[PDB]
């Protein structure tokens, strides 16, 4: 088996291992599914992609039979199969069987925390954001290694990409001195940063 | 795929050793691919092999030392001229062709005990 890792929106491609000469092809089944799902195949070298394939597949023939998958999406993640089937003599006989999983990454970048002025006296309003990861993000902001209370929090995950935009507001006094820390948990993965306020 | 076959199996005065490989078909077979391998000193033989459609009865060539029926998930391996020497552990492999997706499995092999006649 063969591992590959690209990042949530790269390309991604998936090497068979092994090619078929054009004049073969004709007589080839050619099957690439992940798990048990088809992602497409080659029968009578006519073509057939998945729903879920559809549209971000590119079947590279003539290079190793393999797939480019241009959109990647968390879920691509998994173990690829590569069956190539030959008919000979009497009937189709396995002529190659191919194995990859795919890894994809897609950690949340440094969040920003950016601050605005508002009419109330010396009350400030920070606001921390961070997007484009996966899985489920999940905020917190902490001063002094204690849990506050943000004002509002929105999390939302883009339909198409899979991928999740988190986004927070929280106020507080200018008079005092404050470290404000903005911490991030996505899975069994985390990712803060820190505003800093003095005088 | 999980494939299950006799674990042991001793042949005939003349040289015929039969034994059933069953599969488990996650689906709708209609093409499945039956192959006998030969283990032995861990390396692997073709016995024979043979495609046929769920519903027909399995039938190997005439170039064939193999021979068989299909009944449902179930096959009926029967090996011939075997001689005392060729005795070993006979995997059954079975294969789903057709339609996709392709499963694969791949029995404990059952042993096989022949002996030359005196
Ligand atoms: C015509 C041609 O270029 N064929 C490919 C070769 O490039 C590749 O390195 C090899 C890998 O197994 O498979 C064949
Ligand atoms: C099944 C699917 O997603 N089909 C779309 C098609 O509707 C759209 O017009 C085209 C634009 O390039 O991309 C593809
Ligand atoms: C605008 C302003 O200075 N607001 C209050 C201040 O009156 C209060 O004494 C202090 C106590 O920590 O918190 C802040
Ligand atoms: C301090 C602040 O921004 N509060 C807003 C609130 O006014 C608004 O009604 C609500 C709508 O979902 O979102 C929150
Ligand atoms: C509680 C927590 O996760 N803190 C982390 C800290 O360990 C890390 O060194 C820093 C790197 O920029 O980000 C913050
Ligand atoms: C489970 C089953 O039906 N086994 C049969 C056995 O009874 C029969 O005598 C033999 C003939 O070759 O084929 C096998
Ligand atoms: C389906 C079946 O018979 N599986 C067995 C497995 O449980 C056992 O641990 C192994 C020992 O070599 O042989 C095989």
């Amino acid at each position: 088996v063969i591992h590959v890792t690209k990042e949530v929106k790269e390309v991604a491609t998936l090497s068979c291992g092994h090619n078929v000469s054009v004049e073969e092809l004709a007589q080839t089944r050619i099957y690439w599914q992940k798990e048990k799902k088809m992602v497409l195949t080659m029968m009578s070298g006519d073509m057939n992609i998945w729903p879920e394939y559809k549209n971000r597949t590119i079947f590279d023939i003539t290079n190793n039979l393999s797939i480019v998958i241009l959109a990647l999406r968390p879920s691509d993640e998994g173990t690829y199969e590569c069956v190539v089937l030959k008919y000979e003599k009497d009937a189709f006989k396995r002529e190659h069987l191919a194995e990859v999983t795919l890894s994809v990454k897609a950690d949340f970048p440094t969040p920003s925390i950016s601050d605005f002025e508002i009419p109330t006296s010396n009350i400030r309003r920070i606001i921390c954001s961070t997007s484009g990861g996966f899985p489920e993000p999940h905020l917190s902001w902490l001063e002094n290694g204690e849990e506050l209370n943000a004002i509002n929090t929105t999390v939302s995950q883009d339909p198409e990409t899979e991928l999740y935009a988190v986004s927070s507001k929280l106020d507080f006094n200018m008079t005092t001195n404050h470290s404000f820390m903005c911490l991030i948990k996505y899975g069994h993965l985390r990712v803060n940063q820190t505003f800093n306020w003095n005088t | 795929m999980h494939v299950a076959q006799p674990a042991v199996v001793l042949a005939s005065s003349r040289g015929i050793a039969s034994f059933v490989c069953e599969y488990a078909s996650p689906g709708k077979a209609t093409e499945v691919r039956v192959t006998v391998l030969r283990q032995a000193d861990s390396q692997v033989t073709e016995v024979c092999a043979a495609t046929y459609m769920m519903g027909n009865e399995l039938t190997f060539l005439d170039d064939s030392i193999c021979t068989g029926t299909s009944s449902g998930n179930q096959v009926n391996l029967t090996i011939q001229g075997l001689r005392a020497m060729d005795t070993g552990l006979y995997i059954c492999k079975v294969e789903l062709m057709y339609p996709p997706p392709y499963y694969l499995g791949i029995g404990n092999g059952a042993q096989i005990y022949v002996i030359d006649p005196e």
